[PDB]
């Protein structure tokens, strides 16, 4: 019931870096270079 | 003896002379001899003995001594209760600043000082240093120096330097200040520095000083030198059983401040190093705000337990506190409750008392009278022989009571019917019998209740039980005149029962020769009590001078209605009993019998109808049997019926044909449709038999049926418990707030499955916590309106006024809802009435309008009158007789001394337990009739709407409006004004949405900044291709056309610009953004043409506690701040902005109209000072403003008796008018003028009033005001007496800013009176109060 | 800023939630207290803390404009702190500790002034006289020999004797050999001999303040004429260096000051009499100091430094030995005593301990202290701790009592009986009755008993001392009915009955006065009065008044 500190806060008390969070969290969208990029059919649903 | 209480600071000089001596070690009492000790908290040298006449050493010990010191301990001899008077004093070892004026929120040593509470408290807790009159060193008074500044600052500075730390510097700065010199240099800032914050401190500052030098205080004061000491007997060390001993919580905390003063002054002498007697001196300052006020800074103290320790604070304030329990809610003596029984023998000034109960209540009157018989020797004879209850003391408490009333009360008293005062009857038993007819006024019910009985002593306080509040005296409502003593439910249903037809019953044709044959037929078991027969009868009437004639005639009446004849009394007509009498019928009757013959033929009356009627309600023998409750045959077919809509819906819905919004409302409306039908088929089988017959034909009369018998009387429940009972439970809710789409198609006849009875249950525990809520804030509102309106009383007979308001009935746009009469009735004409032909007063003035001067009005058909009211009144400090009309609980003009603000208060407040927070067609036959209606010929002549303002009544025959309709603006009626009408003929129609843009004359019309692609787009229609240019916005349109104003100014064929038909300026109507110009550019058109078609409460009680406390509508209608001409300017700033240059007066007024508004008023068009320019919720203040007085509380009590309407309660509008008389009693001053008040500034209206009007005598001239509006809550809040308000505000806020400003208090109102304990100066104490100021004069 | 933001919502909705406040609530650190501070701040313009979210406005604005203020200061504020122990906890933060050579330095500082200051007290040697003659009325047997003097510098009161006989012939070869030039260096050898000896502290003290007593005489009579000489005749101070200073004995200076043709001197006639008694005083004082005032005002000097330097010494000692107590104290917080007020009675104790250590003996302080400091602790909370006070004999006993009883309890999985606690402590079982009786800490007269009405314990508490209104009025018929069997008699015989037992009177009085007024000698007023109470004896005449014979 104390003061609210952003959530991410937490995570790297838990010993978490940046990348950690966002694999565990976020999805990969991946980029080659001309400037070519692999498509997921299912990814571009709109 | 005494006539006011002074209040202000307290000098050190005065507070050691209070005291009897100095309180200097902690100890209380001795272990063993559980003695006082030498120089304790409960010394007896200090304050006084333990005994009566008595030492403490134990030499002086008879009385013969009282007054004389003993030498071996000090102890003077005398009463011990002087214990309970003698104060102490204790000698702080450094001076301590008192908490109340330090940590006011105000501040008042820091107003005082102009120093921010948070160098006060750095300087007080030995933070920091401070300046102390530095002198002509570059030092600067009360310069904050830190200790290493200080330090430093010492070096170089061989000069004092006058510098301190702790209270004492505070103590300094106090006392060196100059109050006087300070006001000298305020004056002359205030001279040159006219800078509106900057002259609004000195302003302040300069009063705060010039207060504070009136009062006779010193500021030094503030300053605790010396600790006053309470007397032991208020904060008692009181011995228990066992050993053990109970305390006060004064006590600890006394010993903690001499305990810590004790400690500080050994400390100094041991010269300790200043970190320790810094500390020191904290603690004590801690200990003694902990004294004064626990908690008010630091966190707390506790005891023994983990509770917080009560201060002296904590004594006064609270809800518990002095101030407010003990003072007005005390235990009485004399006094006594039981269980009340019934007792339906009684009379209506009589009561049933047990014989056991009166025999304590009366106890001394027993002794006084026995000992005068000579019964008992003495006083100790008597106490033995009414113990062992002797023959004679019955007979002896016999004659006591013989006249002596008592007053009988029932817990939650809502208004003053909830006390009353009747004649005791002895009687065996333990429970208290209490007249029927009494208990509506009470809402008693005998399942368990009880009442208290108190007995007055005095001969005044028996005289008023007998003159005032006697249950005889009391039988109209003061909320409405109407008659509160009707008979209920068992006498309502006999009295129905015996009055009541039927088609063929014995001795039927009979001819009687009087009411006294008819009912020696039906004891005789020759006649039924329905049967038709001819009865003579005879009936007086007064048609005279007070003569009461009699006519004999042979009336067509049933034997029971002959029989019930023989208790009316003369005057009446015999058509009152001459019906079936149902439950109104009877308080018609009543109330008849009461405005004819008077009060003691009423009262006769109403005992012989409760007996007739409990008499033939035992004979008639009705009951509730099973068969009683019908259930329709066709119930089931409608049920099934309606389960194959439903099912047909659902159907539907699955293939996808009705979204499920709309399929939920359907089966909603079909299964409200077949509870509906149910219901008609049950009343329609339930309310109806067919009987055979005089001849031997069919015939159908009214239902004998018990159940409908009990409905149909009144006498118990109604048709939505019958329809629970015979038809279907109905349709239920929802936790939600939803209605659940299946009904219960069970009723209680039949029984409810498991299903539908856990359905049932929510409803019934929600009601069961919703009432208790309603019963909470009910009393809030009460308790708010009594501390607002309690000093109102009638203080005057006439003041002379010639002013009042215009009653007039009120009507909701279809039918009437409250005659004239019921408005009008009971008041005082202010304005003679002329006859409806102008011909001459039919009332001449000043005349209490009753029953005979309101039938004349309706004879006349007069529906505008003009009376007296309280809002309007000239009495100063009071009210007139004549400005507020009629008692209404007495039925005669209101007496001087009368309460008037606590009986309005009472009547508003309770009947809220009661209250659940929830084109034209003219419909009737008559001239229709048109207000503030401009119009012009339309193509086909019809009359086209160029009003905002436009008002249709169907003004009837005679000339008396039946309906009023608004006539919405940019609309056609069919019929004129004097065209007679007939039903559903609709008068006019109009666009539902869109509002139309007409213009006067038929011409061509140029479309003027009016661009394309630059003010305006073109969307002509896209399929049908008709020109629909649409005006742009500024965003919307160009930027260079944002400037730019689109303007369709009508031209003629001739080529010429045509200016506004009948005006000079040209016919110009600038469109606004939206407007649909379907019209194509260019064209000429027809007069009033279409020129472009622009696109288009709560409830119950919160509504009724929100509409007195002033509260601003979320979306406040904008109104016309000012007459004149509307436009705009400077738009797209955020909000638009408006104008309306007055014809011929200046500053046209501009206003940041928010744009999300939809305003009303073309761009060009003229208004005047209070007319709508947005629309919405209208603001209370706004109408106080712009229209007067009267407008506003015709809103008031308009507004307010719509909740109280639409619920079916009745209050007088009286009651309405004295709070709102209340709200509006503070003036705003608009310029100073001659008088001695300053502009802005707010004082009592009754005050600047008369402080002109004295004026206006003499050779000056008046201060011109502006009244104000507030709401119960700050027009509570400005009282003038620290006692009665300390009483329901908050007390330490009170006494502090009494004591500064050394106030003076000389009780005057009602609230001050009974804290005090002396005759309230309202009642029969108007009297006494009255001679005191003739004295006082003197 | 974001206090004004957590008012804007206050404000609009009208109230607020616990989370939002503290969440908008400025990141400046707050010690509890001070958010209890603020909450009511804000409670001041009216809000609702409400841990849930949710009556009516009664705030007046000059309440409501102060609040906003206070209110924008929290933010500016830094460590605003209402706490007093967090106050104790920072001043005294600030004092570094000392290490073991740390005392040393201030110990031989003390020994210094102090030594300063006896040896100054000891050049004034007129008290000398003063010793003798205590010791001589101790000699007569008025007072214990050891009790005047707590030995000498040297152990047998045979030598101490000596040692006395010595100095009152050194004294008396001193005091008649005057006649000046080797009078000083006998009254150096007297001081010399003087110092061998130790003096109790009170008869030191009480020469000291004797001393002081007599300078600040002195004192009162040079400020005096100082007073009557400038500011009555404004005479310049150079006059009264050049010619008070350097004789200040004889009245040259101001009585043959007046022929110095200056207004001030003509002015001195009208100030000479209270000038010249001045003179006259300090003339015998001068003569009884028999020493130069200015050598005595130097010896005030050097004693004043010496005093000066010994104070500051201990004040550091003690500041370090305020870091201490702060420990010991926390052993004792639920003791029935608040902890600030444990810690300043440490602080004395402590005091106490820094007087009296010797460092000779080296022992650790941290151990010639953590006792005096406990003890005072201690002391305190048996003669402070309870509403009435306990001896500290009887509390020691029921603590002892207390303990016995726990131990007992744990061997016999049962409370022990006042018979078995009589007999496993040396006490005669009614003793322990007795102190098991000491009635424990008064009880609340607000705790809340209640559930009905919100009443508490003390409205149940009769009194007791009240006459009931059927005694009143019995009182009142009997103080009738005396009147009319009384009356119902002849007058004398009436009048001897009203003196006789003071009916209608202020004082019994006995025969003697009666007889005075009614002449005769008590056994004919003694016989008077047993007819009239014979008589109203006999039934009719004495009914009522046996009727008011509880029976
Ligand atoms: C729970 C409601 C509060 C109230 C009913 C409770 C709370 C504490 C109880 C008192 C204390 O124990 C101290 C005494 C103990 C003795 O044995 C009997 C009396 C004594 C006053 C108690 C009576 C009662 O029981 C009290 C007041
Ligand atoms: C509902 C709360 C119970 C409350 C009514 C009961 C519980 C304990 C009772 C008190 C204690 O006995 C201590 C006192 C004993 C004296 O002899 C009479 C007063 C005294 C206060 C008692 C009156 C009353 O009986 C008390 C308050
Ligand atoms: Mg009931
Ligand atoms: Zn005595
Ligand atoms: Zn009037």
């Amino acid at each position: 019931r104390r003061r609210k500190l952003p959530a991410t806060i937490i995570l790297r008390a838990l010993n978490y870096t940046t990348e950690q969070i966002l694999d565990l969290f976020f999805e990969k969208v991946i980029f080659e270079i001309k400037l070519q990029m692999e498509l997921v059919p299912e990814r571009l649903r709109g | 003896e005494f006539d006011a209480i002074k209040i202000a600071l307290a000098s050190p000089d005065m507070i050691r002379s209070w005291s009897f001596g100095e309180v200097k070690k902690p100890e209380t009492i001795n272990y063993r001899t559980f003695k006082p000790e030498r120089d304790g908290l409960f010394c007896a040298r200090i304050f006084g003995p333990v005994k009566d006449y008595e030492c403490l050493c134990g030499k002086y010990k008879r009385l013969k001594h009282r007054g004389v010191i003993c030498e071996k301990c000090g102890v003077e001899v005398t009463q011990t209760k002087v214990r309970r008077e003698r104060m102490g004093h204790i000698e702080l070892a450094s001076p301590t600043a008192h908490i109340w004026f330090l940590k006011s929120l105000p501040s008042r040593i820091g107003l005082l000082l102009d120093m921010p509470l948070r160098d006060i408290e750095r300087v007080l807790y030995f933070e920091s240093y401070v300046v102390i009159e530095g002198g002509m060193t570059n030092l600067e008074r009360q310069q904050i120096l830190t200790e290493e500044q200080y330090l430093d600052a010492l070096e170089e500075f061989g000069d004092e330097f006058d510098a301190k730390m702790g209270a004492e510097a505070i103590q300094a700065l106090l006392k060196s200040m100059d109050l006087e010199q300070e006001c000298e240099q305020l004056r002359e800032e205030l001279n040159e520095t006219n800078s509106e914050t900057k002259r609004k401190k000195l302003t302040k500052r300069i009063k705060l000083l010039e207060a504070f030098v009136q009062s006779g205080n010193k500021p030094e004061w503030m300053i605790l030198t010396v600790l006053p000491v309470l007397p032991p007997d208020l904060r008692p060390l009181v011995p228990l059983d066992g050993g053990r001993f109970a305390t006060s919580d004064l006590n600890d905390l006394y010993r903690r401040v001499i305990n810590r003063n004790n400690r500080l002054k050994r400390l100094l002498d041991l010269a300790a190093p200043d970190i320790i007697v810094r500390n020191e001196k904290r603690m004590l300052q801690e200990a003694v705000d902990a004294l004064l006020d626990n908690g008010r800074r630091g966190r707390a103290i506790t005891g023994s337990n983990k509770r917080p320790l009560k201060s002296l604070a904590d004594m006064i304030k609270g809800k518990q506190g002095r101030f407010r329990q003990n003072l007005l809610g005390k235990r009485v003596d004399y006094s006594g409750r039981s269980v009340i029984t019934v007792g339906p023998y009684l009379r209506l000034h009589q009561c049933g008392l047990p014989k056991k109960m009166a025999l304590e209540l009366f106890k001394p009157f027993i002794y006084g009278k026995l000992e005068l018989r000579g019964l008992a020797t003495t006083i100790k004879a008597a106490k033995k022989m009414v113990e062992r209850e002797e023959a004679v003391v019955w007979d002896i408490l016999d004659e006591v009571i013989r006249e002596h009333p008592v007053l009988l009360n029932r817990a939650p008293t809502l208004h003053r019917l909830g006390i009353q005062a009747f004649e005791p009857v002895l009687i065996e038993g333990k429970a208290i019998q209490l007249h029927p007819l009494v208990c509506a006024a009470y809402n008693a019910d005998f399942d368990g209740d009880q009442m208290a009985v108190h007995v007055p002593l005095t001969l005044e306080a028996q005289l008023e039980a007998r003159a005032l509040m006697m249950s005889t005296n009391n039988i109209l409502s003061p909320a409405n005149g109407e008659p509160i003593i009707v008979p209920s439910q068992d006498v309502v249903l006999g009295l129905y029962y015996m009055t009541r037809d039927c088609v063929n019953a014995k001795g039927e044709g009979m001819v009687l020769t009087g009411p006294k044959e008819a009912e020696r037929l039906y004891r005789s078991g020759l006649a039924s009590l329905h049967a038709r027969v001819k009865v003579r009868i005879t009936e007086y009437e007064k048609d005279a001078n007070g003569e009461l004639v009699a006519k004999t005639s042979l009336k067509d009446t049933t034997v029971g209605r002959a029989i019930l004849w023989m208790i009316v009394p003369k005057g009446l007509p015999y058509s009152i009993v001459n019906q079936a009498l149902g439950k109104k019928a009877i308080s018609k009757m009543l109330n008849t019998c009461y405005r004819i013959l008077g009060l003691k033929p009423t009262v006769i009356f109403a005992d012989q109808i409760m007996y007739t009627g409990f008499a033939y309600a035992a004979r008639s023998g009705a009951s509730v049997g099973i068969d009683d409750m019908v259930i329709p045959e066709k119930k089931h077919e409608i049920i099934s019926e309606a389960e194959a809509e439903v099912a047909e819906i659902q159907e539907q819905f699955q293939s996808g044909l009705v979204t499920a919004g709309e399929r939920y409302n359907k089966v909603i409306d079909i299964w409200a449709a077949a509870n509906d039908r149910v219901s008609k088929a049950m009343m329609d089988n339930l309310q109806t038999e067919t009987v055979i017959n005089r001849d031997g034909q069919e015939e159908k009369q009214v239902s004998f049926n018990s159940i409908y018998m009990m409905a149909d009387s009144g006498a118990r429940g109604s048709a939505a418990q019958i329809r629970q009972l015979a038809g279907m439970r109905g349709l239920m809710a929802k936790p939600d707030g939803s209605i659940i789409e299946t009904p219960i198609t069970a009723n209680f006849r039949e029984g409810l499955n498991v299903l539908q009875y856990f359905i049932s249950t929510h409803g019934a525990r929600k009601g069961l916590a919703d009432t208790a809520l309603k019963t909470a804030n009910s009393g809030y509102l009460t308790r708010r309106l009594v501390d607002v309106a309690q000093d109102l009383v009638v203080t005057e007979d006439d003041c002379g006024t010639h002013e009042g308001i215009m009653m007039t009935p009120v009507i909701e746009g279809g039918d009437v809802k409250e005659p004239l009469r019921d408005r009008v009735l009971g008041r005082v004409t202010a304005e003679d009435v002329l006859k409806p032909g102008t011909a001459d007063i039919l009332v001449p003035r000043n005349t209490l309008l009753h029953e005979q001067w309101c039938d004349l009005l309706e004879e006349n058909s007069v529906d505008a009158v003009k009376v007296r009211s309280v809002v309007s009144c000239d009495t100063d400090f009071g009210v007139c007789a004549h400005c507020y009309g009629r008692d209404l609980a007495r039925g005669h003009i209101i007496n001087k001394g009368e309460a008037i603000g606590v009986i309005a208060a009472q009547s508003i407040g309770e009947p809220g337990t009661q209250l659940t927070m929830r084109s034209i067609q003219v419909k009737n036959k008559g001239s229709i009739k048109l207000s503030n209606v401009k119009s012009v010929v339309n193509s086909s002549g019809k009359l086209v709407i160029t009003s905002r303002n436009t008002e249709l009544k169907l003004i009837d025959e005679f000339g008396r409006t039946k309906e009023s309709y608004k006539v919405p603006y940019g609309a056609v009626l069919a019929k004129g004004d004097g065209e007679q009408v007939a039903g559903g003929e609709t008068v006019a129609n109009w666009d539902p949405h869109t509002m139309p843009v007409i213009t006067e004359v038929s011409g061509f019309v140029r479309f003027t900044d009016m661009i394309d692609g630059q003010t305006i787009t073109r969307q002509t229609d896209e399929l049908t291709g008709l020109s629909s240019l649409v005006v742009l916005d500024s965003a919307e349109r160009t930027a260079g056309g944002k400037d730019l104003r689109p303007a369709l100014k009508i031209v003629d064929a001739q080529g010429n610009d045509v200016l506004i038909p009948g005006t000079d300026m040209p016919a110009q109507y600038f469109l606004p953004g939206k407007a649909i110009v379907q019209l194509e550019d260019g064209v000429q058109i027809s007069s009033g043409d279409t020129l472009a078609r622009i696109p288009q409460i709560t409830g119950g009680l919160p509504r009724v506690a929100d509409l007195f406390e002033a509260r601003r509508p979320k979306e406040p209608a904008i109104l016309a701040e000012i007459s004149g001409i509307v436009s705009f300017g400077k738009e797209t700033k955020g909000k638009r902005r408006l104008v309306i240059t007055p014809v011929d007066g200046s500053d046209p007024y501009e206003e940041m109209i928010p744009k999300w508004r939809q305003l009303n008023v073309f761009e060009g068009e003229r208004v005047e000072r209070g007319d709508v320019i947005s629309d919405g919720p209208e603001a209370p203040h706004d109408i106080l403003r712009l229209r007067g007085v009267h407008a506003v509380t015709r809103y008031i009590v308009n507004e307010v008796q719509d909740v109280y309407r639409l619920q079916g309660v009745k209050i007088n509008d009286k009651h309405i008018e004295v709070i709102v008389r209340q709200m509006l009693r503070k003036a705003t001053i608009v310029n100073a003028g001659s008088s001695d008040f300053l502009e802005g500034e707010q004082v009592e209206y009754s005050r600047v009033k008369i402080a002109n009007r004295e004026l206006e005598a003499n050779g000056k001239v008046g201060a011109t005001y502006s009244r104000d509006l507030l709401g119960i809550t700050k027009a509570s809040l400005a009282t003038e007496s620290f006692i009665s308000a300390a009483s329901f505000q908050e007390t330490t806020r009170v006494l502090t800013e009494a004591a500064v400003a050394g106030k003076r208090d000389e009780l005057r109102g009602l609230k001050e009176n009974v804290i005090v304990g002396r005759l309230i100066p309202a009642g029969t104490g108007y009297a006494y109060h009255q001679d005191r100021m003739r004295r006082r004069a003197a | 800023s974001q206090l004004k933001l957590l008012v804007t919502r206050g404000k609009e909705q009208g109230y607020l939630t616990y989370a939002e406040v503290n969440d908008h609530l400025p990141e400046d650190i707050v010690d509890s207290d001070q958010i209890e501070d603020i909450i009511q701040m804000i409670n001041d313009m009216g809000i609702q803390v409400m841990e849930e979210a949710p009556a009516e406005n009664t705030a007046d604005e000059d309440a409501a404009e102060a609040a906003a203020q206070v209110l924008s200061s929290v933010e500016s504020e830094i460590g605003r702190t209402t706490d007093p122990v967090r106050m104790y906890m920072r001043e005294m933060g600030t004092v570094e500790l000392l290490t073991r050579e740390g005392e040393i330095d201030i110990a031989k500082r003390i020994e210094d002034g102090i030594n300063q200051v006896q040896c100054s007290v000891a050049e004034y040697p007129e008290a000398i006289t003063y010793l003798l003659e205590q010791y001589d009325r101790v000699e007569a047997e008025e007072a214990r020999l050891s009790d005047l003097i707590t030995g000498f510098v040297d152990i047998d009161p045979e030598l101490a004797r000596e040692k006395f006989a010595e100095l009152r012939a050194q004294y008396v070869v001193t005091r008649d050999t005057i006649k000046h030039a080797t009078a000083q260096e006998e009254i150096l050898k007297l001081s010399e001999v003087f110092k061998q000896f130790r003096l109790v502290p009170k008869q030191f003290d009480y020469l000291v303040n004797s001393m002081r007593v007599m300078m600040d005489r002195v004192r009162t009579q040079e400020r005096l004429i100082m007073k009557l000489c400038v500011e009555q005749c404004k005479m310049p101070k150079k006059n009264f260096i050049t010619l008070f200073t350097g004789n200040e004995t004889s009245d040259t200076w101001f009585n043959a000051a007046i022929a110095m043709n200056k207004p001030w001197s003509e002015k001195l006639h009208d100030v000479s009499e209270e000038v010249h008694r001045a003179l006259q005083k300090l003339q015998q004082i001068e003569e009884e100091t028999g020493l130069t005032i200015e050598q005595v005002k130097d010896i005030n000097r050097r004693m004043s430094i010496g005093e000066a330097k010994a104070r500051r010494a201990k004040k550091e000692m003690v500041e370090a030995n305020l870091r201490l107590v702060i420990s010991i104290a926390k052993k004792y917080t639920n003791r029935g005593l608040q902890f600030l007020d444990l810690i300043q009675e440490g602080n004395i104790g402590l005091m106490k301990a820094v007087d009296k250590f010797e460092y000779r003996r080296g022992y650790k302080f941290s151990t010639y202290a953590t006792w005096w400091i406990r003890q005072a602790i201690t002391r305190s909370i048996a003669d402070q701790a309870r509403t009435i006070r306990i001896p500290v004999h009887m509390i020691e006993t029921i603590n002892k009592l207390n303990r016995i009883s726990r131990q007992m309890l744990q061997e016999m999985g049962r409370e022990p009986t006042p018979e078995e606690l009589a007999e496993r402590m040396l006490m005669p079982e009614d003793k322990i009755r007795k102190v098991l009786k000491i009635a424990k800490e008064p009880i609340s007269m607000e705790t809340p008993i209640g559930d009905d009405e919100d009443s508490h314990l003390g409205d149940f508490i009769e009194d007791t001392t009240l006459e009931l209104p059927l005694d009143s009025a019995t009182t009142e018929s009997l103080r009738a009915a005396t009147h009319d069997v009384l009356a119902g008699l002849t007058a004398r015989e009436a009048k001897v009955l009203r003196m006789r037992f003071g009916i209608d009177m202020n004082t019994d009085y006995t025969l003697e006065e009666v007889g005075k007024q009614f002449d005769v000698t008590r056994e004919r007023i003694r016989q008077i009065e047993a007819k009239a109470l014979r008589k109203l004896r006999h039934p009719s005449r004495s009914e009522v008044l046996r009727s008011f014979l509880d029976d």
